[PDB]
């Protein structure tokens, strides 16, 4: 079934991807070899040897948790240097109301890639590297014959064929959005949920009668309560706990904290004088002390409460500008994060939490909160946030892994310094 | 010597062609001495003669051994490597001894004339080109071109590495009884079959070797242990690294200090508690290479302590899967820790140091954190596998850190080893502030051009101090302020900042900086029974 290759021009004065693949648990090393094995039996992946120097990452995730792992390829550095040029000369549209539907359900087609022949020039760009317990031994080199998962070539150039696998089903349901990013399809509707699953696995078996594998076959009729429909609900997206405390008695500290907060406020809500609550404050009196107001003192409090409740703006999206999303580790389980593009002016603010306690770390949270935030990402504006994540990168690089479920890997970077910027929040 | 081996197809860098580099006269008696190396050369089909219009050129070089017991070929391909292709970097992680399993025997073999054994891509040949002259415009040069794997070229090591691998794989396969480990012409093979096998089996891999044009002058596995590698000395069931000497001198110079400090971190990979931190704390070098250094105080007695530890002889073992990897760490003190990783009761695996690279304020918790961090990854290169950790900390300590940390973090599974030092929080700040306590309007600046301020307060209580200090910063009376508030103040306080620099420095709660001033409030903090430290806006702020 050889198809005409599309030929890929990464942009010019550019050269190929060359990471260095992190060290690996054996285990992984393990599941990465049987894996590699059998693709390059299928005939995806192939050997290759010292003319090519290129280099991209693969870890080894484990998809749903059954017997098996999958191989992620963070073609991050690749994609950088090509999808960018491929965000143009093939770029995939973005549903600006996809966020808008009662329900976004995401189905796992990357599968769909693996016949699609890869562009015999580019592949070299592709190796990847099986790496040796303590280097005992030269890694396992391999690069791709195929579109693989994660470069975002991928969907760019099945592109044609998926509007056409989907084309005599977007017909039947015109009402729903669906969006490609690489890997995975969002599919978005207005259904009462009952119908829409089943609207989803009207699809879901409309592609599968056409050659399209979709694993998002989650369970069976049994209930061992395992976590439901990657239904994302964007119509409930929304958040104001920029919320003072409405207190009984105030202190001396109390205002204090406050008139703090209220300050950072500053330079998001410029409209926010405290002289009249500070000016309860230019006394040198106790902390612990009890001290009820002053004069526009209730109204400054009363009246912040109110320009605090309504939403900046000036706030619009520009699509030149990266995403960059901020986290906090906020305490028992919880993290709250912003996603923003200039200090100050927050696209969309949030929280995440698990169910806290003796069975879930921070890490895997971090790591949950952060595929949560990129999901959210995607779906509002097709495009993944460079997260400012509040851990070690050596750590965080030694687990992420760990609890990572999503085919795709968002940009990040590690902060030290997380200031009272979690007392505002 | 292989038309069998496959060659691997080689490149010149996008836009550049080969190297033009005319050849300089050299003595007479080297022409011939080239001559002799080269139809010897050609004879063995390592080169070619080449005709005229092949516009690349390579320098030669008849080179003395020093010790002329013959003489040697040498060519000068930095011109030809500027303009080949990059390859797939070799070597770029060596194995740590600590990680190799135990085995029983384990022989190397001095693989020779290797490079000269792999075929070169044919079309790359035409590079390799270099004329050696014939005394004088005598005629049109003795030209050669080369069609194995001119011998310091860029791909070389490579190409030859592929190769090999390739060569060996077959043999590699029809006995998974014998390990093999590449290291560029070396070959070092190991096995758990009788002794009297694996050197039947080494016979064997040296034939296979041998019927592939790969030489092996190194019959009966000639070379014996410790093998010298990358400096370690490796012995059949030990290992440790290549005697160390810490020279004694007067006076101790920039890049003397620095090969110190290099055989010292060197060492410490399993000589247990070498400390380093004060023979560095000199090297805050502004660089100056021969700017002559005077040891400080503590630099004389931390080399000493690591020369007594030095002198006596230590060894570490190897890796048996089979048994567990534990790995401990126990607190030397300027920010300073040291572990070992085991399997075993009495003989380590390996050891190593971690010590908070300078960043004026951490702590203990932290530290040691960071240091489990370092192990955990050094554990996955070596072994693939994370090891159990034995640390000075108690659960209770460990855990009501790590959730009163902002920044996440991932403990993997640990014991607790009561041996002091022991790490705990020396004291914990007031979340809520402290009814009756006398709140202190701790403040402090300075005039940043008259290195001039005053540190001062006052109280609820009507209480003011104010203290003047010549030769300090803004951030230095900031504290100043906080720890004169606790000098005064009872057992118990409110003190109300205006810097969160002074926070933050303190909220972290440091156990530790050589920065005295912190000392003093930190072990002021340690005192008291209630401290609430909370901070407020600083111009616009207070009164
Ligand atoms: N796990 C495991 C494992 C690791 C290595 C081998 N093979 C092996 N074991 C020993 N003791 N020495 C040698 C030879 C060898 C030397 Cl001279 C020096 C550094 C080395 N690094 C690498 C191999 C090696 N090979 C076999 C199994």
């Amino acid at each position: 079934s050889p198809i005409e290759t599309v030929p890929v021009k990464l942009k010019p004065g550019m050269d190929g991807p060359k990471v260095k693949q992190w060290p690996l648990t054996e285990e992984k090393i393990k599941a990465l070899v049987e894996i590699c094995t059998e693709m390059e039996k299928e005939g995806k992946i192939s050997k290759i040897g010292p003319e090519n120097p290129y280099n991209t990452p693969v870890f080894a995730i484990k998809k749903k948790d059954s017997t098996k792992w999958r191989k992620l390829v963070d073609f991050r550095e690749l994609n950088k240097r090509t999808q960018d040029f491929w965000e143009v000369q093939l770029g995939i549209p973005h549903p600006a109301g996809l966020k808008k539907k009662k329900s976004v359900t995401v189905l796992d087609v990357g599968d769909a890639y693996f016949s699609v022949p890869l562009d015999e020039d580019f592949r070299k760009y592709t190796a990847f590297t099986i790496p040796s317990i303590n280097n005992e031994t030269p890694g396992i080199r391999y690069q791709y014959n195929v579109l693989p998962q994660g470069w975002k070539g991928s969907p760019a150039i099945f592109q044609s064929s998926m509007t056409k696998i989907l084309e005599p089903f977007k017909k039947q349901n015109p009402d729903i959005v669906i969006y490609q990013y690489m890997d995975d399809l969002y599919v978005g509707s207005d259904l009462e949920i009952g119908q829409h699953r089943t609207k989803i696995e009207e699809l879901r078996q409309h592609l599968l009668r056409w050659g399209l594998t979709t694993p998002d076959k989650k369970h069976q009729k049994e209930p061992p309560f395992l976590w439901m429909g990657y239904e994302l609900h964007p119509d409930k997206w929304t958040v104001q706990p920029i919320v003072l405390p409405e207190k009984d008695s105030w202190t001396v500290n109390d205002i204090q904290k406050l008139v703090g907060k209220l300050n950072w406020a500053s330079q998001i809500y410029p409209g926010i004088k405290v002289r009249q609550l500070s000016k309860l404050l230019r006394g040198t009196k106790a902390l612990t002390e009890v001290i009820p107001l002053t004069e526009e003192a209730e109204l400054e409090l009363a009246e912040n409460r109110e320009i605090l409740k309504e939403p900046v703006h000036g706030v619009y999206y520009d699509p030149s500008k990266d995403l960059i999303a901020e986290i906090q580790k906020q305490g028992q389980g919880q993290w709250t994060y912003q996603i923003y593009q200039e200090p100050f002016k927050n696209l969309k603010t949030g929280k995440y939490a698990r169910m806290r306690g003796a069975h879930t770390n921070d890490v895997k949270q971090l790591t949950e909160a952060v595929q949560k935030i990129t999901t959210e990402s995607i779906v509002i504006w097709g495009k993944t946030p460079k997260f400012k994540l509040p851990i070690q990168k050596e750590t965080w690089e030694t687990w992420w892994t760990e609890y990572w479920q999503a085919t795709w890997i968002p940009e990040w970077e590690f902060v030290n310094t997380p200031p009272l910027v979690k007392l505002w929040y | 010597p292989i038309s069998p081996i496959e060659t691997v197809p080689v490149k010149l860098k996008p836009g550049m062609d080969g190297p033009k580099v005319k050849q300089w006269p050299l003595t007479e008696e080297k022409i011939k001495a080239l001559v002799e190396i080269c139809t010897e050369m050609e004879k063995e089909g390592k080169i070619s003669k080449i005709g005229p219009e092949n516009p690349y050129n390579t320098p030669v070089f008849a080179i003395k051994k020093k010790d002329s017991t013959k003489w040697r070929k040498l060519v000068d391909f930095r011109e030809l490597n500027k303009r080949t292709q990059d390859f797939w970097e070799v070597q770029l992680g060596i194995p740590h001894p600590a990680g190799l399993k135990k085995k029983k025997s384990v022989t190397v073999l001095d693989v020779g004339d290797a490079y000269f054994s792999v075929p070169l891509d044919e079309d790359f040949r035409k590079y390799t080109a270099f004329t050696i002259p014939s005394i004088n415009n005598e005629t049109p040069g003795i030209r050669y071109q080369y069609n194995v794997l001119p011998q310091g070229w860029k791909g070389s090591p490579a190409i030859f590495q592929s190769s090999m691998t390739k060569i060996l794989e077959p043999f590699k396969k029809q006995n998974p009884d014998i390990v093999i480990y590449q290291y560029m012409d070396d070959l070092y093979v190991g096995s758990d079959l009788e002794i009297g096998q694996h050197r039947t089996k080494i016979e064997e891999l040296r034939q296979h070797l041998l019927r592939w044009g790969l030489t092996t002058p190194d019959k009966k596995h000639q070379k014996e242990p410790p093998f010298l590698w990358m400096g370690y000395e490796l012995h059949p069931d030990k290992w440790t690294v290549q005697p160390i000497v810490l020279p004694e001198k007067d006076s101790w110079t920039v890049n003397d200090i620095q090969k110190l400090v290099g055989k010292l971190n060197w060492a410490s990979q399993i000589y247990p508690g070498i400390k380093v931190r004060q023979l560095s704390k000199l090297l805050r070098g502004t660089k100056a290479l021969t700017e002559v250094i005077p040891l400080t105080e503590e630099a004389e007695l931390e080399l000493a302590e690591n020369r007594e530890i030095l002198k006596e002889p230590v060894h570490g073992v190897y890796y048996d899967p089979s048994k567990d990897l534990i790995a401990e760490i126990q607190k030397q003190g300027q920010g300073q820790w040291t572990y070992q990783i085991y399997q075993e009761p009495f003989k380590n695996l390996k050891t190593g140091k971690y010590a908070r690279m300078r960043g004026a304020h951490t702590n203990d918790v932290k530290q040691l954190t960071e240091a489990v961090q370092k192990i955990t990854t050094e554990s996955i290169v070596i072994w693939g596998k994370t090891p159990k950790f034995k640390l000075p900390i108690q659960k209770e300590t460990w855990e009501t850190w790590w959730t009163e940390y902002w920044q996440a973090t991932w403990i993997p599974e640990w014991e607790f080893v009561n041996t002091p030092p022991l790490v705990k929080l020396w004291y914990q700040l007031e979340k809520e502030p402290i009814v009756g306590a006398e709140t202190f309007y701790v403040d402090g600046a300075a005039n940043r051009e008259t290195k001039l301020g005053k540190a001062g307060y006052v109280t609820n209580k009507g209480r003011q101090k104010v203290v003047p200090l010549t030769n300090t910063t803004n951030q230095k009376t900031e504290l100043q302020a906080i720890y004169l508030a606790l000098q005064d103040s009872g057992l118990e306080v409110n003190i109300v900042t205006d810097s969160q620099y002074a926070l933050g420095i303190i909220q972290a709660q440091p156990d530790k900086s050589e920065s005295e001033l912190v000392n003093q409030i930190i072990e002021q903090l340690i005192k008291k029974e209630k401290v609430y430290l909370a901070w407020v806006p600083a111009h616009k702020g207070i009164g």
